[PDB]
Parts: structure tokens; C-alpha cells; sequence
């Protein structure tokens, strides 16, 4: 069902499609729905081979690796496959502005960063869409989440949970965020960390 | 945001069906050698390294994580990546995620150190050359008289 | 006068020719030395001596494999520690061990990260307090009013040492991760629920005298962790010092005074050798050069005189080693 | 006359040392003033543009905006005044010495507590004022001659990003997505306008002109007596909106039933944030991060001509010549400044 | 346009620590680069010339030459590339980061065994190359990206003192008074030229522009792409030569001295061609403007520097990517540099 909804959302906000465009879009949605939870590189390669075999068997196209598919609406008026270097330059300038405006952090932009912020973007563009980011510390999780939320015009709420805090303070923070979201229509991105539980 | 998947509390979050059914799981994991190489190449492209002779080594392809080695910078990046892997192997981290924090911090320290060291080296050499020229000129003047 | 000046400067000419010859080798080994020192600084802070040696072996294997020349006689203290730093640290009360010198150099050369001090003997609190004098402010995560005192210290610009590091309070995560906001010519950080100004004269040290404590994964990956654990050399040195102090304090005082005076003399000699070259480079001369030369010979003569006691102390050391070993 | 449309290629290309943050046109002579992220300030003759006429580094950080004015003294000698605001938390006033072709600083204005982001200059009978907004959420009014402040009001919750001045009224956009019109001398808010989903980048009045033009002609005799009806805004929302201002109770007073704007038209077609807007006759020009300049028809609300890939990077600012004023003759030229450290000039 | 002539006084006066040995001009911005005997490199803003934009001790001995280039990639971001050679036996390749107004050392070129004299830069479709000559009588060619040499040859029994590059052909002037043209990629001598009685100081091609010598004579020369060249030596004489067409992998034969300019009181140091005229500095503290058509001196800037006048720079007028601005800079032995604008 998630794959179906993703395909519909991409088509409804996309340009005139062709068969190759449709197949690449379907492959990108399959990647995001299925293979983002995979841990090992071996499993990812097996999934790529599975995609190739499925396309050959049922739907007889370029290279459909994870980094070879870059669909985004950040560079145009509609969801479409974008070029890598244009996205890199756009993200670099946007991040310069973001550092100058919110928090100065010397971040170096690489390809996996671009991919991760693209998928965080597609997740925050949905309705009732939430994230669970899993990775080593100091891999840019919170920074990228804040950057993408800033791009989409969300309001960031990091709970100020510290030592000597209890259920009342967390409840107050949650109630405040909920009340803002409802009575003030403040679209909010709540960042809950494992150290806050 | 989850740093340690195997914690007592974080595994409870990942297991919790209320969260697991609504959330979208994005297993960022840790950095691969390609991301490491890109970051290192970007950081060490502003420091004076290629100021000396360099004979390109002959090493196995799987030991090379960058493009084929042509200059000192590629050697430095490969060395840093290799040492990071070896250090995390010896310290017996196991399967626990490896933060790239040591790698990044080492890169920044290397830049900040190479700059000053190179500047000091050339300034001292210039001072020595000027002193030698002064002594030779004085000797020539003495021989004149 | 000219001939005498040339004859006096013949030694400087010899040194300068030697330096000119060594320039190529120094430039060839520069990058390898810098790589080794940086890795030593960012990885070896939380390893004992054996692990440091093994990792140096691995790193030197890697450097040799990729054709990056380095100093075969490399030594961290020689490369990254100056005489002034050694004198200041020793006067502040640091132990005389080489391991403590390396760890202090690691701690004092971290302008970006916050040094975390695992010091079970609580010696480094006193050492740092002596180093920074009046600026030092002592706090701990286990007290009340901690947040307000920290805000006052940040605003004013004190040097802060927070004890009980195993009880980290995440209310200072912005200070830990250096997530500031620049407001024109002002720098603001959000501690608690309100922004404060960062003076720029403000440093942070986290101290904990509890090995096998607990460091949250947020804090561990953002601090420079340094261990101050006693080793064989420190125990032997302390035992010998106590034995000599309780046996014959005259030799003890004489040895200490000679050591300190010799260190001062070598520092002054280095300063003179630098100043002579600067005087030549900034061009009267025939007078200042001779004055500096005479001062250099006087200091060298005093240093040569001061070396007539060291054999006695070596004999004394050989006479007392069994106590240290046992 | 006024239906001049620029051609497909610029007639000049100016190279500078940093990103161009603001550009301006001399209202009398063929001269262009250019600002950069280094805080420099250039001046290029429009026929020999390979060397600047003069340069000046007065600020220590990036210049954010600038504006010019040719003084019209009715009984003194006229000259050109240039005002630049930067992230130095300061505003510097310059005088352009034409015969020697040099800049001449006059004074600096202090008092803002954070990044100043806009300035404006206008002249009354024989008075000159300066308006400025900054991140401290304060809009200040200054006296050109005395040099000290005359008013200071805070009309927004977020920080004000842009302003415009028409007589005694100042309309301001902010980092919050809301517009607001206040009466300057009394410092009282009059009406607000919402509808944008991203911070406001530009905002300015649509001055009345004699001719027919859709939004440049009054609707009631009350508007004729009040002198203005419509305003235009640009935001990071990739949209340009035309608003119609409600009439206040003339010192004015906010009518509670009529204290909100009314977006009468929304222009879409840009691919990214819209950075600047300018109005000439029946056309509205705009530049955006998509490396392009649009030209909209005010009557039908359509995009008549597109200038794709004019710059290799973001297009920071435009500048056309004011046409609604009699003292400024609307010459046929416009200038664009971009992130690629280049400025294009269209002539004739 | 191309007929601009400098005024009788310099618009700017720049003071440095030591004798100025080489001066270059930023192709796009009003910035001048200065190198001295102390190995220090300077970048001066042409409107605030009391403090350098940046400064840098690049070498440990005197700098002997330098050259600049604005890269033009058809795919990457373009930037200015600065290359300097000194008596350190090393060549340093810098990069001008206009965003921060500072230098950026990229790499260094090594292999010459004794003091280097001159350097050159040029760009192919997407390839950037460097050239050099030294007292060890070797001419080396380098790849700007990889950094290692691509060609080496010895075109003179004595040591080369000046070179210039045009396509695939390089002409070198030695301490021995003979010039010589060689074919770069294959390293084949094509012809020589004699007639000077003192060591050469400079040599450069004359490029075809749309003038007496800048226009091809025959169709075969048009196909070849060059006909003439100029050189100046301690003979106090500037000579315009003619390159005999080779046996076109070219195969080899004498340079015909079809003109000679005299009048300088000392050694002619540097030359530069701007459209019709020709500019030349010399040790007699003078700068001369020579009409290429008549071959006669037009204007003289006497007593420009107290000491020798070392080098001149003018914007290239024959390149589609270098707009020929109206300015020139003169570097002198007296720790001063003169700038003429408009
Ligand atoms: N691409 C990168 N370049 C530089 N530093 C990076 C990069 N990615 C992560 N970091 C480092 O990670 C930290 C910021 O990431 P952050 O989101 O705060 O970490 P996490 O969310 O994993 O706890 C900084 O220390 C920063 O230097």
C-alpha cells in the first residue's frame, strides 16, 4: 500500500511521463519503501539484483542503483528525476544560507548526504509521515533533519529534557506542541532522541 | 534519532509496534569508504601537501579506496582511512556502529598542523639563507680591504 | 674587528650550513611527521603505553606501504612540545613522567573539542588551577545552583572545571558541541531556556576521578578523552624522590636546583641563538652581535660547569633502584 | 517609451570580486553602483565598464542593501546621496563627487542591535529621511542632516526583512510570512496581510500612473485622496502576490472590520525563491534563484517573456528606473546582480 | 580602443620591501601581483595600494619569473592560476581565491637541477600545461593536474634565458646569443636564428590579429598560424625576425632579421605588444613605445625608476577570453612599481 501511495503521489505531482520514466519512478519508490531498512551492503546488492530480475521478467532503462536514482521537487515545480551536480550546488548554497541563519556548523557535502536529505524530504512531505533514523553518532542525523525541516518550512521542537526531569516536564512539552499544532496551525517537526527517553 | 540500536531502551523503541508500524525506517548506519574518501579529499584540498617528490606506489586495488593514486593527497587519504579501520578493529568494537568522529577530528588537526609546520619551515630556511648571504658579503668586503 | 666577528660567527655559519643541508630531508619528512602527530593527538588519548606503541607500529606500516616518508627518530614530545611549555607545566606541578607530558600536550592543544580528564588521583585539578590561576572556577554536576554559576562563568569568561563527569547533565550540550549563533559582533549560546553571551576567554574542562564510570554516547564522541593513570616510571620516580628526601635532603635540593637552573640556561641559550639570527635578518650590528656572543659564551660556560654533579646522582640512582623495582 | 522590453542578450558584462548583493542606477548619468559580499562598493561607467570609476571598502562585512537619491533642493546645491547597510550593524552615507569621480563618506548611523537588512531614501519639501530595518525587529527613521534617530517602532514578532516608503506610510515584510502597513510619523499599525507560507523577501507599493493599467489606477475618490491602493510582495514561497490595502480611519486609525489585506492576484511560474521585483509601466519584472528573470503582464497576470540561465548562479537583485516620478526620466535600461560575481546590463 | 597610450605620469605608486622582479595583471579584476628578490609574493588592490590584499613568502630565494591564467573549463569551476619560479630550484603553482582574497598553494614542480629562469602557462580544450627553462639548459613541460613532467629536452649548448609557447611550438633564447624554434610534442628542432652579439633577455611570438607584422603574408603561413617573432638582448637592440616555414610531425632554416630597433642606452629587459605599438623597458630607466609600422620611437618615459626597469605587463589583445583593458604596470629595481590606468 505504501508503494502504491508513493507511486500515485509522484505521478500526481510530476511532468508528462514516459514508460522509462514510469519504470524508474516505480524502482525509486521500491527502493525507498523496501531497502532503506537494510543494514548490510551484501543485502543491498542482492536487492538491486532482485529489482533488475523483476524488471526483466515482468516489465521488459538505465542504471537503477540507489545513488543513480535522484527524484526530487527541490529544483523545479514538479517531482522529477534531477541531475546530481545541480542538486549538489543547490544544496551547497542553501546550506550556506542555513548556517548563516540558524546554526553555523561546518558541514561537508557528499553524495550520501544528498540521498539522505532527499529521502527525509519525501518523508516530511507526506501526511502522517514520521521518521526513525538509525546510525552512528556524528553522522549528521539531527543537523540534516533540521536542515530539511527548515527547507519545508516546518517549526522544529527539540525537547529540552535534562537531568532531574520527570513525566510532568515531558508531558508539558508534548501538550504545548500539540496545542500549537492544533490551535495555531504551526506545522511542527518534533525531534525525539533516544537520550530523551 | 537512534545512535545505538542494541541499547536496552533503543531496542525497545525499534521493537515497539506502535512506532514501528507508523514510522519510516532509514538505516543510515555508519560511513563507507567512499563517503570517507570524499570528505577527506574535500578537507585536504586546501593544505600545502604536494611540495616534495613522490613516487607512486604499487598496491592492490582493494587496498585503494580513492581513485588510482597519482599524488600525495590520495596517499594521505588512503592512509587515514586504513588507520581508522585498523584502530576500530583492534579496539574490538565488534558490530557496534563506528562514529566517524575520530576520522573527522584527525583530519581537522592534520590541516591545522600542516599549515603552521610548513610556514615555519620555509620562514626558518629563508632566515638561514639571508644570514649566509650576509656572511658571504662581509667576507667579500673584508677580502676587498 | 671584522675578522674577529667572522671568526666568532664561524660557529653560526657551521650550524646554518648544516640546516641548509638538512632542509631537503626535513621537507620530505614534514607530512609524515604531521600525520603521525595528528593521529597521536586524536586517537591515543585514551590508551595505555603498550596500545600506543602497537598503534604506532601499525601506522608506520601504513606510512611505509603508501610511500610517505617520515622521521625514523620520531618522538611526540620532541615534535609538539617546546621548552617554555615544559617549564610552565612542571612549575604548575605536573608529574615528571613522559606519559604525563604527552597527555598534557594532548589536553592543552585541543582548541575545538572539550578535554575530558579521567584523573583518579585528582592531581590535574590542582595542576590546571595552578596553570590558570585566578580564572579557574570549580563546579560539579552534583551541586545546586550549577546552571546559574555556569551561566555567570560563561558570561564573565572564567575557566571552568566541572567535576563528577560520570553524571553528565545534557543541559550543556550546546557548549559541548559548540553550536553557537553569531549576532553581529556577539556570540550567543542557549543554556537551559535563555541565551547568554560567550566571552571568548572561557574554556571548559570536565574532570572525573572514576574509571569504569559511564559516559553517554552523545558526550563520548564529542570530547577529547584523556587518561591520567599511574605507570611504572611514575612509581619509580616517586619512590626514589621520597627515599632521597628522607635519606639526604642536601643532595635532593642540590639536584633539583641544578636541574631547574640547567633548564633555564638551555632556554636562554635557544633564545640567544634565535635573537642573533633575527638581528642579522633585520638589517650597531658589530656591537650587538658581540654582546650576544659574549652572553652566549658565558651561559655555555655556566652550563658546562653545572654538569660536574650528574655522575654522583647517577650513582645514587643506581644505588636505590631495587626499592623502586620491588 | 514605456513598452520597451529588454532584448535576448545583455549589452554589457561586469566582473566583480564577490557575489553581488545589491545594484543601483544613477538617475541622471549612465553609471552603475554595485555592492558585494566583501562590503566593497564599485561604480562602473556604462560605456567603458572594464575598469571601475572608483571603489571603496567602508564596511567590514557583507553589504546587504543600498539605495540612492538625487537631492532636489528648492533654495544649497544638488548632488547624489548613496546609502549602504551591511552586517556590520551600521549604515554608511556617501556622497558621489561627480567631477572627480570619487566617493565621499558623510557619516555613519548607529543604534541597531543586529544585522541591518534594508534601507530607503526619500525627500520631502526640503527634508531627507532614511528608513532601515534589522534583525532586532525594529524599523528606525533617521535624519540625513542632523544624523540622529527620529522614530523607532517594532511592528513584527519575527525580524523585518524588507520595507518601502510612500509618503507617511511604511509597509514591511518580515521573516514571519505576514505583511504590515503602519503610519510612519505616529508609529501606529494600521493593517496586516497574510497568505504566504515562507518569509517575505521584497515588498513595495504600486504607485499610481496616468494613462490603462490594471493596478495603477484608483478605484474610489477616497483612494484618489489617499494616493495608493495596491502593494506587491515576493517571498521564498516561489510566488508573487498583489494585495489591495484596506482604507483606514483618517493620524489614521485601524478600522477593526477593515484591518486585513486582500490578495487580488497570485503569480506563479518561478522554480525557486523570488528575490526582487520591479515595476515599469504595465510590466512586473522579477528575479529568482532559478537563474532567470521573468516579465509579467500586469493586466492579464501572465508571463510574457523569460530569460533562462541569465546567470550561472542565483540572481540576487534587479534594478529598473523609477517611472512614476517626474524628476527621474525612465531610461531604457536594467541591471541584474547574481551570485556568479557578475552583473549584466541591458541597454536600448 | 587598441590605440590607447599611457599618460606621462603613473596613476598609482606601489612600494614593497625589495627589488621587483616580476609583475603580472589580473585578467578580470583591478589587481596587480608583485614578486621580489626576497621570495615574497604580493597582491595589491589597484584602488587601495597602501596595504597588500594578501602577502606570502613563497620561496626562500629570489623569484625569477611568474605567469597567470584564468582557467576556462567546458564542464568544475574556473579560477585564476599563478605560477612562479625562483632560485630555490622549485616552481610553485598557486591559486587566487578571490572569495577570501588570499592565495592557495596547489602543488610544486620539481626536477630542475639549477636556477630556473622563465615559466609559461596555456590551456588546451580541457588541459592545462606549464613550461620552464633553467641554467641547466633543459626545457621541461609539466601537466598542471597530475603534476609530473611530460617532456624534456636540451635546445641550447648554453643555458636558456627566455621562452614562449604558441600551440605546439616553443622558441627559446639562451645566454648564447642564438634563438631557436622547436616542435614541442616531439621535441624536434625546426630552425635557428643568429645576429645578436649579447645574451638574449626576452623572446616571444607575434600573434595574428585583425598592422605591419600581425597579418600573415602568404596562405601557407595562414595555415601554419604564425610568421614573425621578436627578441631583445643586452645588445641594446630589438629585432623582428621571420620563421622559415618547416617541412610539414614537422621536419627542419634561419631567422631573417627583417627589422631592428635601436635607441636604448643599456640592456633591453622586457617587451610587450599591444595592438599597433610595441613597449620595451630597459636598464636605462626608460620605457619606449615603438610604432610597428614605421619602426620608430614614439614616446619615452624617462627616469621612471631610479634604478633599472625590470618588467612590463599588458593585457593580451589576441585572445577571445582576455578583454584588453587600458592599463600597464612597470616593475623596477628601486622597490617600486608604477601603474598606468586609462
Ligand atoms: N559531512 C560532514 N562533514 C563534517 N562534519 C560532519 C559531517 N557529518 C557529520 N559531521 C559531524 O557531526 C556533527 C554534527 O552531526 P549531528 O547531527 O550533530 O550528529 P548526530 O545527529 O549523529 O548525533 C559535527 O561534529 C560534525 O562535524
Amino acid at each position: 500500500t505504501r508503494l502504491v501511495r508513493g507511486v500515485y503521489t509522484a505521478i500526481n505531482t510530476g511532468p508528462r511521463q514516459t514508460l522509462r520514466s514510469l519504470i524508474r519512478l516505480w524502482a525509486y519508490e521500491a527502493w525507498r519503501i523496501f531497502a532503506d531498512r537494510l543494514v548490510g551492503v551484501k543485502e543491498k546488492n542482492s536487492f538491486e539484483q532482485l529489482l533488475y530480475e523483476t524488471v526483466d521478467k515482468y516489465l521488459p532503462l538505465g542504471n537503477i542503483s540507489s545513488t543513480s536514482l535522484l527524484f526530487s521537487g527541490l529544483l523545479s515545480l514538479d517531482f522529477k528525476e534531477v541531475n546530481k551536480t545541480d542538486l549538489v550546488n543547490f544544496i551547497e548554497e542553501r546550506f550556506k544560507t542555513f548556517c548563516d541563519e540558524e546554526l553555523e556548523v561546518p558541514m561537508v557535502i557528499h553524495e550520501s548526504m544528498v540521498d539522505h536529505i532527499l529521502r527525509i524530504d519525501r518523508a516530511l512531505k507526506q501526511v502522517q509521515g514520521h521518521m526513525m533514523l538509525i546510525g552512528a553518532s556524528r553522522t549528521g542525523k539531527t543537523i540534516l533533519t533540521r536542515f530539511v525541516a527548515w527547507l519545508n518550512g516546518l517549526k522544529i521542537v527539540q525537547p529540552k529534557i535534562h537531568r532531574h526531569s520527570n513525566l510532568s516536564d515531558f508531558d508539558m512539552i508534548l501538550k504545548k506542541a500539540i496545542s500549537d499544532c492544533s490551535l495555531k496551525e504551526s506545522r511542527t517537526c518534533l525531534i525525539i532522541d533516544e537520550s530523551n527517553i | 534519532t537512534i545512535c545505538d540500536p542494541t541499547n536496552n531502551k533503543s531496542s525497545a523503541m525499534i521493537s515497539s509496534p506502535a512506532l514501528f508500524n507508523r514510522c519510516i525506517i532509514n538505516w543510515m548506519g555508519d560511513w563507507d569508504t567512499k563517503t570517507m574518501s570524499q570528505v577527506a579529499n574535500n578537507m585536504v584540498d586546501v593544505v600545502p601537501m604536494e611540495f616534495t617528490d613522490f613516487i607512486v606506489p604499487e598496491v592492490n586495488k582493494e587496498l585503494v579506496f580513492t581513485e588510482p593514486i597519482q599524488t600525495i593527497r590520495d596517499a594521505v587519504v588512503n592512509i587515514l582511512i586504513h588507520f581508522d579501520r585498523n584502530f576500530y578493529q583492534k579496539m574490538k568494537v565488534g558490530v557496534n556502529p563506528r562514529s566517524p568522529g575520530y576520522f573527522i577530528d584527525g583530519l581537522r588537526a592534520l590541516v591545522k598542523l600542516v599549515t603552521a609546520k610548513y610556514q615555519d619551515l620555509q620562514e626558518n630556511q629563508r632566515f638561514v639563507n639571508v644570514g649566509l648571504e650576509k656572511l658571504n658579503e662581509s667576507v667579500l668586503k673584508v677580502n676587498e680591504l | 674587528r671584522s675578522i674577529s666577528l667572522v671568526k666568532s660567527l664561524t660557529f653560526e655559519k657551521e650550524r646554518w650550513l648544516n640546516t641548509t643541508k638538512q632542509f631537503s630531508k626535513t621537507s620530505q619528512e614534514l607530512i609524515g611527521n604531521c600525520i603521525i602527530s595528528s593521529i597521536y593527538e586524536t586517537y591515543f588519548g585514551h590508551l595505555n603505553e603498550r596500545e600506543r606503541g602497537d598503534m604506532l607500529v601499525i601506522l608506520k606500516r601504513l606510512l611505509g606501504k603508501f610511500a610517505v616518508k617520515y622521521d625514523v627518530n620520531y618522538r611526540f614530545i620532541d615534535y609538539l612540545v617546546t621548552l617554555d611549555e615544559k617549564m610552565k607545566w612542571l612549575e604548575c606541578g605536573l608529574d615528571k613522567n613522559d606519559y604525563f607530558l604527552e597527555n598534557m600536550s594532548i589536553v592543552m592543544n585541543s582548541q575545538d573539542a572539550v578535554p575530558f580528564l579521567l584523573d583518579p588521583s585528582s592531581h590535574m585539578i590542582t595542576v590546571i588551577s595552578n596553570y590558570y590561576g585566578n580564572k579557574t572556577v570549580l563546579l560539579s554536576f552534583l551541586e545546586e545552583g550549577f546552571v546559574k554559576r555556569l551561566e555567570n562563568a560563561v558570561r564573565f569568561g572564567s575557566v571552568v572545571i566541572i567535576q563528577d563527569g560520570e553524571f553528565f547533565d545534557p543541559i550543556i550540550s550546546r557548549l559541548i558541541s559548540r553550536e553557537f549563533n553569531h549576532a553581529g559582533n556577539r556570540v550567543t549560546v542557549e543554556i537551559g531556556d535563555h541565551e547568554v553571551d560567550v566571552s571568548g576567554d572561557f574554556k571548559l574542562f570536565i574532570h572525573s576521578c572514576d574509571p569504569s564510570g559511564d559516559i553517554p554516547i552523545f558526550l563520548r564522541s564529542r570530547v577529547r578523552l584523556v587518561h591520567f593513570v599511574t605507570n611504572k616510571e611514575s612509581i619509580e620516580t616517586r619512590i626514589f624522590d621520597i627515599t632521597l628526601t628522607e635519606e639526604n635532603a642536601e643532595m635532593q635540593r642540590k639536584r633539583e636546583d641544578l636541574i631547574k637552573l640547567n633548564t633555564e640556561y638551555r632556554l636562554k641559550l635557544k633564545n640567544l641563538e634565535k635573537r642573533l639570527l633575527e638581528e642579522l635578518n633585520n638589517s650597531e650590528l658589530m656591537v650587538t652581535l658581540n654582546n650576544l656572543k659574549k652572553e652566549a659564551m658565558n651561559i655555555e660556560k655556566k652550563l658546562s660547569e653545572s654538569e660536574e654533579f650528574f655522575p654522583q646522582f647517577d650513582n645514587l640512582v643506581e644505588e636505590y633502584s631495587i626499592i623502586g623495582k620491588h | 517609451v514605456l513598452k520597451w522590453i529588454p532584448r535576448n542578450l545583455p549589452s554589457c558584462l561586469i566582473n566583480v570580486e564577490s557575489s553581488v548583493t545589491s545594484v543601483k542606477l544613477h538617475p541622471n548619468l549612465p553609471i552603475v553602483f554595485v555592492a558585494t559580499d566583501h562590503g566593497k562598493l564599485y561604480a562602473f561607467d556604462l560605456f567603458n565598464y572594464t575598469i571601475p570609476l572608483a571603489s571603496l571598502q567602508s564596511h567590514t562585512k557583507a553589504i546587504t542593501s543600498m539605495d540612492v537619491l538625487f537631492t532636489n533642493y528648492t533654495n544649497k546645491k544638488n548632488y547624489l546621496v548613496i546609502v549602504t547597510a551591511s552586517k556590520d550593524l551600521q549604515i554608511h552615507v556617501f556622497k558621489w563627487v561627480s567631477e572627480e569621480c570619487k566617493f565621499q563618506q558623510i557619516r555613519s548611523l548607529l543604534g541597531h542591535e543586529h544585522i541591518v537588512s534594508a534601507v530607503k531614501i526619500w525627500q520631502k519639501n526640503n527634508d531627507v529621511h532614511i528608513a532601515s530595518c534589522s534583525r532586532d525587529q525594529t524599523v528606525k527613521i533617521w535624519d540625513f542632516h542632523n544624523g540622529w534617530s527620529l522614530k523607532t517602532f517594532q511592528p513584527h514578532s519575527q525580524w523585518v526583512r524588507s520595507i518601502d516608503v510612500l509618503g507617511d506610510y511604511i509597509i514591511s515584510g518580515s521573516h514571519d510570512t505576514t505583511l504590515r502597513l503602519t503610519h510612519w510619523p505616529s508609529g501606529n499599525g494600521l493593517s496586516v496581510g497574510t497568505g504566504h507560507e515562507f518569509p517575505i523577501e521584497k515588498v513595495k507599493f504600486i504607485h499610481f500612473i496616468e494613462d490603462e493599467i490594471r493596478f495603477r489606477t484608483p478605484s474610489t475618490d477616497r483612494y484618489k485622496n489617499w494616493g495608493m491602493q495596491y502593494c506587491v510582495s515576493a517571498s521564498r514561497d516561489r510566488t508573487i502576490k498583489i494585495w489591495e490595502i484596506p482604507l483606514p480611519t483618517l493620524a489614521p486609525i485601524p478600522n477593526p472590520t477593515d484591518s486585513n489585506f486582500r490578495c487580488v492576484l497570485t503569480l506563479k511560474g518561478h522554480l525557486s525563491w523570488v528575490r526582487d521585483i520591479s515595476i515599469r509601466g504595465q510590466y512586473l519584472f522579477s528575479c529568482a534563484d532559478d537563474k532567470s528573470v521573468r516579465c509579467w503582464d500586469l493586466n492579464t497576470g501572465q508571463c510574457l517573456h523569460v530569460w533562462e540561465k541569465l546567470h550561472t548562479g542565483f540572481v540576487n537583485c534587479l534594478d529598473l528606473d523609477v517611472d512614476f516620478d517626474s524628476n527621474v526620466t525612465p531610461r531604457q535600461m536594467m541591471v541584474t546582480g547574481g551570485l556568479d560575481c557578475k552583473s549584466n546590463v541591458f541597454m536600448r
